[PDB]
RNA sequence: GGCGACUCUCUGGUCUGUAACUGACGCUGAGGAGCGAAAGCGCGCCGUAAACGAUGAGUGCUAAGUGUUAGGGGGUUUCCGCCCCUUAGUGCUGCAGCUAACGCAUUAAGCACUCCGCCUGGGGAGU
RNA sequence: AAAAAAA
């Protein structure tokens, strides 16, 4: 049971995970499009960022998070989408960070 | 490039319809217009002679219903094999109409031509024959690969 | 899944049902579990696998049959294929080939079909079937062909003619421009048959341009014969009869501020800063409502024009000019029969006493916005000696208006300022230049002065509970929102809302934080993008734009006739007292036809004044060929890019004008990709430009990249 | 497109105004370019090395 | 050749202005010494090098236009701003002249003087 | 392609 926490989102060109950790860095909970059950086209997609990115805010919610910090890498087209699922869903987001090398 | 302009064919003197005139240069042999400007004139006193009604009034209604809507056009971009139902232009309707009526005329059992061609005439009237099922086979047919166009 | 697959396809068939997206849908079906929310997923892999429910492009889901006739506007293109805006606007345009368009126009209403094929990104429409017809009428030149007559339509969006025979020829030879009341339309191969209504006159007159604009849009025009006998019949001075039961303002500074070339004044101002640091500020409104009377001639034409029309070289008003310009206008040092707003404005802007009665003032002097400015900012002594007994009251006006600014701001008004130009011409109708609309001080003083009064009039109505007309502004729409969201992602903000219940305030919040950085052009464009257009209305249903909950329009009863019905709203509720079940039932019957209408009378005149200033523009620029300018890109279509000069004037670069590379737009980052050579332009770049092709009959202007 | 650093007399960049160098920095916080700021290169190099002796005082955060 | 986070320490050169001083103390520089890539190879040697803006150094002279970097002088103007002049650097365009042509053109590949390096058909052979 | 508001 905890209230702030970090939303590391990697969407690359094949794939969106999603996790979401505490201040510390433990996972809190995780989805992604391979775990949504989408296949090839539809795991690059931004439809599938946000079902990932809800997947895993709706189980962070029931630990009890409210606000969340975000962590975005890679190129994939799913960031935006699954920022605003994040707000979406209810976390309010802080700190935007876009930690792509 | 530019859409050739179709014969302008006379009206038929008697009828006054270049629909009938055309159908007497459909039915003509060898150039032997008149030996069909005879069957028709006796094929049209057989139809006004069994219904009662003009002959005009039976023609028109029986090229009503051999006259398509929508054929089918052979597509094949790269596989495809599309059966592209395509609008039957109001002239290619007339044509394939008198086509039909024509072609199924001759094929009919009756022993002479006017009588043949009266005979699919009233058929082709009465929603019903021959040449009335073709256009319903091609539009059967259009409408079963309807999902292409 | 296969349960729940069948229990969502049982509940998508349902008559009530709308599109709804993942999120939506498993709250009228209920879905509260994490594993049935597992389950959800691939379901709806399976059902648009299956072709039982089809996603449309924003993320709603609806079975094909329930999309399959989407019944949307025509939105054809002018070379000859189109496009669709479906009834609910959520759903993506659906291509209409030229092949398929089946006796279709840009603009009417159809039952577009599905294919089973998509030869591009695009959905393949097909009208099956015309729900409605549009395009009542057509403007255009008359042609002389084969021993025949065919009417071009002036658009080049119909791309066929129309069909004249002799008896509607009536005039029309080769030149002359002409209206046609279509008797015809087309028929599989066959084109529109028609008449000719009126001879605007040869294509080619200087007036035309305009003219034939004005019957386009289907602008008003001549007021008729018994409009015109009450203007003619309407007295040139007040009648001492209409002085009583007014309250004299005459011995008071009473001022109007307009622009230089305002003619019809509808307002006037004075404030006095009280002891206690609030303000009093008297709002007078010119009393358009006792000489246009109710069910008279002026007021049923007042009623169809809707609103005043300005054009570049006239306006077109809603009353005529006799008294516009006249008795209704309060013209400098005279009478004036004015309906009065007096507040009281505390230090927050809030305002504390208000009363609306019946007047009559003595308009002290007719000031403009130029020498107000002039008086307050550059502190010109000049002009405060000729206006000197109104200077210690423009200081008044000024910290009232700063106050009013204050709140408005920290109530959570959103205040874009993209610069609207004025196109400047002469009275023959040629161009000598446009400039920009420059709304400094004076101007925002005005404004924040007839908004308090707007404000105090719609509040106190709604408190009344009686029938009465708003001016309401919805929330922004929740797709295009959420795609401007997203794009402020791009740049790493953060917008405290969501895409169905975003306050006001959020968006002004980014508007701040963007101001002088290379990311303000760009989202201030795309915020725009997401909004939506205000209308009137009978239910006061709140002013998104001005974060209010009560707004009506009621200081402009010469040109907008939703102020006109608001003065008999007031004379009729508070002056006469009549707020009987049977007036207000009256009311309540009438006001939605009205709000109707002149909500759709003021987009068609703005449409056409924008039309006219586009018109113009091009008419400005038909010498400034090769002539490079320094101006940025305001859009970044696909087709092409989009250069805003800094006096307004945007003009178009297709990829055919991108000579260097082969460029591509990422739509999620607003810019257009070069690959070839590695080039980058993006939104809100300040770049160069030379004027290449300004074709004025189609108002296009075209540029080439000199470079950025 | 002026120059602030000019335009106001200034001569000194201080890296211990915070709020003075937050208008020539992005919400991320990369440094805004001479061509969008419209400072002079002498003010430009001046800032810079502010802004990243800000940065290493945690004054100013590092870029996205 | 090169040299890019920040700070401190130590340290080299250049530019502008004033002329207080010295009074030709200057230029070039074979040889020599030192610095000096991926080399090549055990921090050491090696040290050749599209180590080719394909252009030696120093000096004076010979149209212009325009941009940028670091200074100076002045002008109005409150500084700013904007204009004018100027020094040093760095670009673009462009005369005269030069060039086989291409081009270069006050950062010369022009017009001159001093000193150095270097070339004298292609292979064979950088053997 | 084009928000308030004003003209």
């Amino acid at each position: 049971n905890i209230e702030s926490g970090i939303a590391h989102i990697r969407s690359t060109f094949n794939n969106t995970i999603v996790t979401i950790t505490d201040t510390h860095g433990n996972a809190i909970s995780w989805s992604s499009a391979g775990a949504l059950g989408f296949r090839g086209s539809r795991k690059s997609t931004p439809f599938a960022a946000q079902m990932a990115a809800e997947t895993a805010a709706k189980g962070s919610i029931e630990h009890g998070l409210k606000t969340l910090e975000v962590t975005v890498k890679g190129p994939g087209s799913g960031r935006e989408a699954a920022i605003r699922a994040l707000q979406a869903a209810g976390l309010e987001v802080t700190a935007i960070r876009d930690v792509t090398p | 490039k530019g859409p050739v302009a179709k014969r302008d064919v006379l009206p038929d003197p008697i009828y006054n319809s270049k629909l009938v005139s055309r159908l007497i240069n459909k039915m003509m042999i060898d150039g032997k217009k008149g030996k069909s400007q005879t069957i028709l004139y006796k094929s049209f006193d057989i139809i006004k002679e069994r219904t009662g009604n003009d002959a005009m009034e039976v023609f028109e209604q029986a090229l009503k219903n051999i006259m398509p809507v929508l054929e089918v056009k052979a597509r094949r971009v790269g596989g495809a094999n599309y059966q592209v139902p395509v609008e039957v232009r109001p002239e290619r309707r007339t044509t394939l109409g008198l086509r039909w009526l024509v072609n199924y005329a001759r094929l009919r059992g009756e022993k002479t031509m006017e009588e043949r061609l009266a005979n699919e005439i009233l058929d082709a009237a009465n929603n019903t024959g021959a040449a009335v099922k073709k256009r319903e086979d091609t539009h059967k047919m259009a409408e079963a690969n309807k999902a292409f166009a | 899944k296969e349960a729940f697959m069948e229990k969502l396809l049982s509940f998508m068939k349902e008559e009530a049902y709308k599109p709804l997206t993942v999120q939506e849908l498993e709250e009228m079906l209920n879905i509260t579990e994490a594993e049935e929310f597992k389950e959800l997923v691939k379901a709806l892999v399976a059902l648009e696998e299956k072709g039982l429910i089809v996603r449309t492009r924003s993320d709603r889901y609806g079975i094909p049959e329930k999309m399959n006739l989407i019944k949307g506007k025509i939105s054809a293109h002018a070379k000859g294929f189109a496009f669709l805006l479906p009834e609910d606007t959520s759903l993506s345009d659906v291509f209409i080939p030229p092949n398929e368009l089946n006796t279709a126009m840009n603009g009417d209403i159809v039952m577009v079909r599905l294919n089973s094929q998509s030869s591009g990104s695009r959905q393949e429409g097909t009208v099956i079937r015309i729900l409605e017809r549009a395009i009542q009428r057509v403007v255009g030149t008359y042609t002389e062909t084969r021993n025949f007559g065919f009417v071009i339509p002036d658009d080049k969006k119909i791309t066929s003619d129309i069909f004249i025979p002799k008896n509607g020829k009536n005039g029309a030879a080769e030149g002359h421009k002409v209206v046609v009341k279509l008797t015809s339309y087309p028929e599989g191969r066959m084109n529109a048959e028609g008449e000719v209504e009126t001879i605007l006159g040869h294509k080619n007159d200087p007036g035309i341009d305009i003219l034939s604009v004005i019957h386009k849009h289907g602008l008003p025009g001549e007021f008729p014969a018994d409009a015109m006998e009450q203007a003619s019949s309407t007295p040139d001075t007040i009648d001492e009869k209409d002085l009583k039961d007014r309250r004299d303002l005459r011995d008071q500074v009473i001022v109007t501020i307009d622009g230089a070339d305002a003619k019809d004044l509808d307002d006037a101002v004075t404030v006095t800063k009280l002891d206690d640091g609030s303000y009093k500020l008297g709002v007078h409104i010119a009393d358009v409502s006792h000489y246009v009377t109710e069910n008279s001639p002026i007021d049923k034409e007042a009623l169809e024009r809707g609103t005043s029309v300005y054009l570049v070289d006239r306006v077109i008003p809603m009353i005529p000019h006799r008294l516009s310009n006249g008795i209704c206008s309060l013209n400098p040092k005279v009478d004036r029969l004015t309906l009065s707003c007096e507040m009281t404005i505390n230090s927050q802007g809030q305002v504390t006493e208000h009363e609306i009665f019946q007047s009559v003032i003595k308009t002290t002097e007719r000031m403009t916005y130029s020498d107000v400015n002039k008086i307050l900012v550059d502190d010109d002594e000049e002009l405060k000696q000729k206006y000197e007994p109104l200077v210690p009251m423009f200081k008044d006006m000024e910290r009232l208006a700063q106050i009013l600014r204050d709140k408005r701001m920290d109530r959570g008004a959103v205040d874009f300022d993209f610069k609207e130009a004025k196109v400047l011409v002469d009275d023959e109708g040629a161009v000598k230049d446009v400039v920009i609309r420059e709304r400094s001080v004076a101007e925002k003083l005005i404004e924040e002065f007839m908004l308090v009064a707007n404000e105090t009039v719609a509040e106190h109505f709604h408190w009344m509970n009686v029938p009465f007309i708003y001016r309401i502004h919805e929330e922004p729409n929740a797709e295009k929102l959420q795609k401007f969201l997203e794009f402020v992602t791009t740049f790493g903000y953060v917008v405290k809302g969501t895409a169905g219940n975003i306050h006001p305030r959020a968006l002004q919040s980014i508007l701040d934080a963007v101001r002088d950085r290379p990311e303000e052009t760009v989202i201030s464009t795309v915020m725009l993008r997401s909004m939506k257009q205000a209308k009137y209305d009978p239910q006061s249903l709140g002013h998104f734009g001005l974060s209010t909950e009560f707004y009506t329009h009621f200081t402009s009863p010469i040109r907008r006739y939703p102020d006109l019905i608001v003065h008999r709203l007031i004379r009729t509720y508070l002056i006469n007292g009549k707020v009987d079940e049977a007036t207000q039932e009256k009311w309540a019957e009438r006001l939605p036809d009205i709000a109707e209408h002149t909500s759709s009378m003021e987009r068609r005149a703005v449409d056409a004044e924008r039309e006219t200033d586009d018109l113009k523009k091009a008419e400005y620029m038909l010498d400034k060929i090769g002539e490079e300018f320094d101006g940025m890109i305001s859009s970044v279509t696909n087709f092409g890019m989009f250069v805003e000069l800094p006096n307004t004037i945007e003009g178009l670069v297709h990829v055919s004008f991108m000579t260097d590379d082969y460029y591509r737009f990422d739509e999620q980052h607003f810019a257009m990709i070069g690959e070839r050579t590695g080039n980058v332009f993006r939104i809100g770049d300040e770049i160069t430009v030379k004027v290449v092709d300004v074709n004025k009959d189609e108002r296009n202007i075209d540029f080439e990249i000199v470079g950025m | 497109k002026v120059c602030y650093f000019t335009s106001n007399g200034i001569t000194h960049i201080d890296y211990k105004d915070v709020d003075l160098l937050k208008k020539f920095v992005s919400e991320r916080g990369k440094i805004l370019p001479r061509r969008v700021t419209g400072t002079n290169a002498k003010y430009q190099r001046k800032l810079t090395a502010a802004i990243k002796r800000a940065r290493q005082m945690a004054l100013l955060p590092y870029v996205s």
